[PDB]
């Protein structure tokens, strides 16, 4: 289990918007924290998140310090959680804010370090990952006070110690935001820019919200011996609506589903020992231990076996054939790796060539050709990382994964079609990031499942932004629409409701003297051209009335 | 819907003929039939398979009235293919002492679909022939061969020693090594096929060993996918009938294991019992009329007016979001576990002019279309990307499922570009440099300004199959011998071509000497 705590500044900046039609910053955090809390629901993953604010007025923590408010310690994501961080959102919740825990309040980072640190201490599981994410748009907090600023570096260092970790969301303040100036020291460890959008916070809040998490760790052999350890991540995976629990009616409360074999007979408990395994085809029965269904499926040990490197032209973008993982050195088990890895993606890169391998995930598995596709570091005007470095571990699909297609005629379109239809697609331009879609039926589910957690009176009907802006579209592409009906839909449309070529290649490729007669007679008869009686009369013949 | 294959197998004594190491004609084409008709049935197809055999000691076949049609044996009758068949081709069936005229064989082929086909129902006949050309034979026949088969409606096929370190299924015999009469008897082949199928009709001769890392001898009886019918639509205003069909889609073992009791062997006797208790100590067990069931919301536990909340769909569609740069929909995104090929309806000229339109729009613009998928009312609506494909017969928009925001797992990593610990030296880039270029799998070789991949793994069939195929048999035949080895032929072509292998060696050893690696 990974714990975080939310650590935010109450200070009087933190409530001054940027003479934008932007939010406070102070609104900004706290909606980017109900976001990540519903994103550990969603995902329903068992981490621990907690809620501090300091510099206010009022206090709450363990050991009565003063201007820090403690409003959740570490715990598990709730409705009742995220309500109640909702009532300090918007304008009017600011207001809320402000009246229970009063802004604009002296403190001491220290004390507020060691309250969180605390926060963790107390925590009765084992964690994972300690961390806190300081939400703050102020850069010097304590320049006046040259003695709070050295036991705030302290006790920051400490902390790295004893292996918290604090990450640093700094939000916009008049003139910037200077790093250097204090949270330098401070933060664990080029770094992000300063938060003014709600937008670039939550990416940012993404981009942190989660640690690392392997898919798995494999051993990539460039040959028997010279091996490099590698740890296969999952960038990308359909998120599922979770499945309902089983509870007692009378506790609400969840049930192990025990399951067990027997036979019928002798109602006698089945060990694995005591079946075998079947398949029929027609009247043949085919019985196998269990060991050797798994065992006909046994290849490669597991692992990435280099197979060579391909250019990558010959990988088509059609050949898609399941997610892609994601291919990063694992330093820890092979030490060298990170080096040996990285010579190969700098190489790579500069031929164009991915590597081909022989992958195979677990015990027992069938191999499955892949290639690991050259992935350059890239990072946007945020300074947040949109692709890593590394390795896009891509299947290929073997030849029972195509399926073919038959084609009728290829009737094309003409230059002035085209016309039309590309003014149609530049009015309708847009760009696309992938986290621009959320999943329709996932809102739906969890929105409704909140509001009922909450006893609300109804749910939030969710706005589905898969659908098309129809009225919009239309409205941006004006008389194109009817324009490209007029050059491609006729008006009374229903939208709604021994041949020349054999012989000529018989001849290209000199089979045609190995024709009998009678083949030769009926050809010349085909083509009532002037013949013979004798062979190689027929054959002049033919092809001088084809290519002379 | 059906089809019916005739395998005509030279059986004759140069098939025999063994080089060393080299498994003999015979053996080879052994083995490719078995992979025929190993398929056809634990897939359980229904098409009809018949055998033929030319170069038998004996004579056996319809027309052999009159010392005519000699040595060419019907060793098997049209009808579904069976164990008995595979037992008879492994064992019962060996090769012959005389050498049967191969056209004869194959008219006596040609009878068996003609005659045997007339009372039922079979959407394809197709001839399957393997043979090593080696001996004479009559070219005339040659007339009714041909035209029978054009008229008949049967296709064919070709499967030699030869093509147009020996590794059987590998990646790695000049047409000067054959004899002269298998020359000759090349020459009719190639004929024959041009004059039913023209230049293509060439790429039907395969060789036994490329025949094993390929599917070519169920190309002709391969079951055309159904297509999906719908509207591409874009604003409420303008609409294409298209037609979609799963040009990608991963194949899987179909059949599943069922437990049975190790003695009786019987299902019935064999029950799984679920049942339900509370979780925590003090475990008792609960009954069914008192379980409800519910959903999690973090911390929180509902007891789930209610299903009624599920979120509802127009139903099927193909609708347009927008457009943008190809560039910005990354292949590394690409979800779901199909590739669909969208085409317009067919025979829908208007509508094959509209799409047209629209995909040669993209090519040009270089962009792609983000739209919006929904199989039918009851699925789960889909965001995907719709990019141009065109080519020398067709065009159409490959459609791929992208990703929804709650599916994006971002973690960081770290640059190893500008590690200044990771950094490696000059010294071990130029080793991988070298390696990289004598593991290349790949040639600009003949037509100059043409590239040739070197190990096409998308043309060689999952190593998965013919595996638990060989498996199944050797059980249904060997009860009592444990599961064999793998087959040579499969590891072989799994490989890579044995250039690769040899011209890595060196730069390898380099780089294991210039990358030290040591576990923790």
């Amino acid at each position: 289990r990974d714990s975080l705590i939310f650590l935010v500044d109450a200070s009087k900046a933190m409530f001054e918007s940027q003479s934008e039609d932007e939010l406070t910053p102070f609104d900004m955090s706290i909606q980017c924290i109900q976001s990540v809390y519903i994103s550990k629901i969603i995902s329903s993953d068992r981490d621990l998140l907690a809620v501090v604010f300091y510099g206010t007025e009022k206090d709450k923590n363990s050991v009565n310090f003063k201007n820090i408010y403690v409003l959740q310690e570490l715990d598990n994501p709730g409705a009742k959680r995220i309500l109640e961080l909702d009532q300090f959102k918007g304008q009017q919740g600011q207001k809320r804010f402000q009246d229970m825990m009063g802004h604009g309040s002296d403190y001491s980072l220290s004390e507020v370090l060691w309250v969180c640190a605390n926060l963790f201490s107390d925590v009765q599981f084992k964690m994972s990952h300690k961390r806190i994410m300081l939400f703050t748009n102020e850069d010097n907090p304590h320049g006046n006070d040259s003695a709070k600023a050295s036991r705030a570096r302290t006790k920051a260092g400490d902390l790295r110690d004893t292996g918290i970790f604090l990450d640093l969301m700094h939000l916009k303040k008049p003139g910037g935001f200077d790093i250097s100036l204090f949270y330098r020291d401070i933060i664990s460890i080029v770094h992000f820019e300063e938060s003014s959008k709600l937008e670039d916070l939550l990416r940012k809040v993404r981009a942190k919200e989660t640690r690392k998490r392997a898919l798995s760790r494999l051993k990539l052999k460039l040959n028997k011996d010279i091996v490099i350890s590698v740890g296969i991540y999952n960038l990308v995976q359909k998120a599922l609506k979770p499945p309902p629990i089983k509870l007692y009616r009378e506790t609400n409360e969840p049930v192990k589903t025990k399951t067990r074999t027997f036979n019928t007979s002798t109602g006698g408990l089945l060990l694995p020992s005591d079946t075998k395994r079947s398949q029929i085809y027609g009247s043949r029965q085919i019985i196998l231990e269990k060991e050797e269904t798994e065992e006909l499926k046994r290849f490669d040990d597991p692992g990435l076996m280099l197979m060579g490197f391909k250019p990558l032209v010959l990988l088509k973008k059609h050949h898609y054939l399941r997610p892609s993982l994601f291919v990063y050195p694992e330093e820890s088990l092979v030490i060298g790796s990170s080096t040996l890895f990285s010579a190969l993606l700098i190489k790579c890169l500069e031929k164009e060539v991915a590597a081909l391998c022989r992958y195979t995930p677990r015990r027992n598995i069938p191999p499955y050709f892949v290639a690991l596709v050259p992935q350059e570091e890239e990072l946007d005007d945020q300074k947040i990382q949109v692709t890593p470095p590394g390795f896009q571990l891509v299947f290929l699909p073997f030849a029972d994964d195509k399926r073919k297609m038959p084609f009728t005629e290829k009737i094309m379109a003409t230059p002035e079609q085209v016309g039309k239809m590309k003014a149609i697609v530049e009015k309708l331009r847009f760009t696309y990031r992938s986290d621009s879609f959320e999943n329709p039926v996932l809102q739906q589910h969890f929105r409704n499942l909140e509001a009922l957690a909450l006893d609300l009176m109804e749910p939030e009907q969710a706005v589905d932004l898969t659908l098309p802006k129809v009225e919009a579209m239309n409205k941006r592409l004006g008389s194109l629409v009817d324009e490209f009906k007029e050059l491609v839909y006729p008006p009374d449309y229903n939208p709604e409701g021994y041949s020349e070529e054999e012989l000529k290649t018989h001849i290209s490729k000199g089979t045609l003297g190995k024709f009998t007669v009678p083949m030769l007679k009926e050809a010349c008869r085909a083509y009532g051209l002037k013949s013979g009686l004798k062979k190689q009369e027929l054959l002049e013949a033919l092809t001088k009335h084809f290519q002379d | 819907n059906k089809a019916a294959v005739v395998l005509c197998m030279d059986v004759g004594f140069t098939m025999s003929n063994s080089i060393p190491g080299i498994e003999s004609p015979f053996e080879q084409a052994k083995k490719v039939i078995t992979m025929f008709v190993q398929r056809q049935v634990f897939a359980e197809n229904k098409d009809e398979i018949a055998l033929v055999l030319f170069g038998t000691d004996g004579t056996d076949n319809p027309l052999s009235g009159g010392d005519q049609y000699q040595n060419i044996t019907v060793h098997r009758h049209l009808m579904l293919p069976d164990f008995d068949l595979l037992e008879d081709i492994e064992s019962k069936i060996q090769p012959g002492s005389q050498q049967a005229d191969f056209l004869d064989a194959l008219i006596v082929s040609m009878d068996v679909i003609q005659h045997e086909t007339i009372g039922k129902k079979f959407e394809k006949r197709h001839i399957e022939i393997f043979t090593d050309l080696s001996s004479r034979f009559s070219k005339s026949q040659l007339d009714i061969i041909i035209h029978s088969l054009k008229k008949c409606d049967i296709s064919l096929q070709f499967f030699l020693p030869f093509s147009l370190p020996f590794r059987l299924g590998g990646h790695g015999f000049p047409l000067k090594g054959i004899t002269e009469q298998q020359k000759e008897g090349l020459e009719i082949v190639k004929m024959v096929m041009i004059s039913l199928e023209g230049e293509d009709g060439l790429d039907e001769i395969y060789s036994f060993s490329e025949s094993l890392r390929k599917l070519c001898v169920f190309k002709k009886i391969e079951r055309h996918s159904i297509h999906w019918p719908c509207r591409l639509t874009i604003g409420s205003n303008l609409s294409i009938r298209i037609a979609a069909y799963k040009s990608i889609l991963q194949e899987r073992v179909k059949k599943t294991w069922t437990v049975v009791d190790a003695k009786t062997l019987k299902k019935e006797d064999i029950q799984k019992e679920t049942v339900y208790c509370l979780n925590d100590d003090d475990e008792t067990e609960v009954l069914k009329e008192d379980i409800i069931q519910g959903f999690r919301y973090g911390s929180d536990i509902v007891p789930f007016d209610e299903e009624q909340m599920k979120y509802k769909s127009e139903g099927k569609c193909f609708s347009v979001l927008g457009f943008c740069k190809s560039s910005q929909v990354q292949r590394r995104f690409f979800m779901g576990n199909q590739v669909l090929k969208v085409f317009a309806a067919r025979d829908d000229e208007a509508a094959a002019v509209a799409l047209s339109s629209l995909i040669h729009a993209l090519d040009d613009l270089d962009m792609v279309a983000i739209v919006r998928y929904a199989y039918d009312k009851r699925a789960n609506p889909q965001v995907g990307v719709a990019f141009p494909h065109i080519k020398h017969n067709y065009e159409c928009l490959v459609y791929v499922q992208l990703p929804f925001m709650e599916d994006l797992r971002q973690y960081m990593f770290s640059s190893l570009k500008n590690s200044k610990k990771y950094a490696p030296t000059e010294a071990q880039l130029n080793a991988v440099d070298a390696l990289i270029d004598s593991m290349s799998l790949a040639k600009k070789d003949e037509k100059t300004d043409t590239l040739e991949d070197l190990f096409p793994t998308t043309k060689i069939p999952n190593p998965r199959f013919q595996r638990l195929f060989q498996c199944l048999l050797h059980r249904a035949l060997h009860p009592r011998e444990p599961l064999p080895p793998i087959q040579q032929h499969i590891w072989n072509m799994l490989n890579p071509p044995a250039e690769v292998t040899t011209k890595s060696q060196i730069p390898l050893s380099k780089i294991k000497t210039l990358f030290p690696l040591i576990e923790a």
